[PDB]
């Protein structure tokens, strides 16, 4: 009974992460060594005419990126473990997050490794431009 | 194709938004077209939900450097006999507002203890996911007859994984530096350990040199079997299927064809002396 919600080539990563003491560190030494990033997200069909901007309540897009369902590119609302904010909230929850299409490979480990600007709502490195 | 690991549970027949899904194949198919997700505004998204997500089916097969093997040889089984705690789990199921997965009912060790926890599972909300109780049922059959009792009898879980802890650790700290859990159809005994057991790479005591073995949420800091005190994970454990060395029938059947001093008042300590004592006998024997 139920429903499945993922695919086997993902056991070993999310298992590997739902045990870590680390769990964000344990994701990037996995990828390290040779493992196969997280699959199974959710991609958006969209124009692709968006502003560009990293968190969105709706997708927004260049062509130059591809707009994902928050939840599924967050390594703890995957592994559904803790989150290591205060309140312990999602920032992507509720959601759609652009995400470079050359990094659109490995969406968890982008939103682990970047940061969005306060000012302009942008990724720093792709590309926010206020300095 | 599918796996049963963070089986949605639920039994609601819609969700999930594109926003709030953890995966594309958990999306309510209204927003599926062309192998792919759509947004629609008219939609709303759900803020009110709990969908109890099913921890059956982990695979511990990680390969990484610096990381240690939970699952070890026969042959390393061998060399910290020592260490060797068998452990069994016996299951609730999930009953009300969700179906189809198992919970921890009674923890049984080598050591003659049981433990039993509340039982409580992993739940998904709009904002995160919510460790907390759920309502549970015993196993149907009249095998099951004596849990019955055993749903009233406790125990948070925070306090569990403090006696775990414990006891390990006033058993192991002049016999070993390590634990080895000895299972028998591992599968579900593995899902208990998600409850109590944390890894990453090997870690010394803080107060020691000794190899870390215990590891603590009020502090994120580890320990050895004697500074250990008022912990609540074990740290890097070890263990080892007595089943994968080929065994035709259940747990007792094969343990009787050795061994015929150890009955079975069916507790789950109970199972857990029979599985390191089938370990002993198959592994040392000719
Ligand atoms: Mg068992
Ligand atoms: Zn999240
Ligand atoms: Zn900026
Ligand atoms: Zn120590
Ligand atoms: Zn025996």
């Amino acid at each position: 009974a139920g429903n499945a919600t993922e695919v086997p080539a993902n056991s070993t990563v999310l298992s590997f992460c739902a045990f870590a003491v680390d769990a964000a560190k344990a994701y990037k030494d996995y990828l390290a060594s040779g493992g196969q990033p997280i699959t199974n997200c959710v991609k958006m069909l969209c124009t692709h005419t968006g502003t560009g901007q990293a968190i969105t309540v709706t997708p927004e897009a260049n062509m130059d990126q591809e707009s994902f369902g928050g939840a599924s590119c967050c390594l703890y609302c995957r592994c559904h473990i803790d989150h290591p904010n205060p309140k312990g909230f999602c920032d992507l929850k509720g959601k759609y997050v652009q995400i470079p299409t050359t990094c659109a490979n490995d969406p968890v480990g982008f939103t682990l490794k970047n940061t969005v600007c306060t000012v302009c709502g942008m990724w720093k490195g792709y590309g926010c431009s206020c300095d | 194709n599918v796996t049963g690991l963070f089986k949605d549970c639920s039994k609601v027949i819609t969700g999930l938004h594109p926003t709030q899904a953890p995966t594309h194949l958990s999306v309510d198919t209204k927003f599926k077209t062309e192998g792919l997700c759509v947004d629609i505004p008219g939609i709303p998204k759900d803020m009110t939900y709990r969908r109890l997500i099913s921890m059956m089916g982990f695979k511990m097969n990680y390969q990484v450097n610096g990381y240690p093997n939970m699952f070890i040889t026969r042959e390393e089984a061998i060399r910290h006999v020592r260490a060797w705690i068998g452990f069994d789990v016996e299951g609730c199921h999930a009953t009300r507002e969700a179906v189809g997965t198992n919970l921890p009912l009674q923890l049984g060790f080598s050591t003659g203890v049981n433990l039993v926890a509340v039982p409580t599972g992993y739940v998904d909300t709009p904002n995160n996911t919510d460790f907390s109780r759920v309502s549970a049922k015993p196993p149907p059959g009249d095998q099951f007859k004596h849990l019955i009792p055993l749903m009233y009898k406790g125990l948070p879980w925070n306090v569990v994984r403090i006696k775990i802890v414990q006891m390990l650790s006033d058993t192991l700290k002049n016999l070993s530096d390590r634990v080895v859990f000895v299972l028998w159809a591992h599968g579900f005994e593995l899902t208990s350990m998600k409850y109590f057991v944390k890894i990453g790479p090997e870690r010394t005591c803080c107060l020691c040199d000794r190899r870390a073995t215990c590891f603590s949420t009020a502090s994120d800091t580890y320990a050895c079997w004697h500074h250990s005190i008022g912990f609540d994970y074990v740290y890097n454990p070890f263990m080892i299927d007595v089943q994968q060395w080929g065994f035709t029938g259940n747990l007792q059947s094969n343990h009787d064809l050795y061994c015929q001093v150890h009955g079975n008042a069916h507790v789950a300590s109970c199972d857990a002396i029979m599985t390191r004592c089938l370990a002993v006998h198959e592994c040392f024997v000719k």
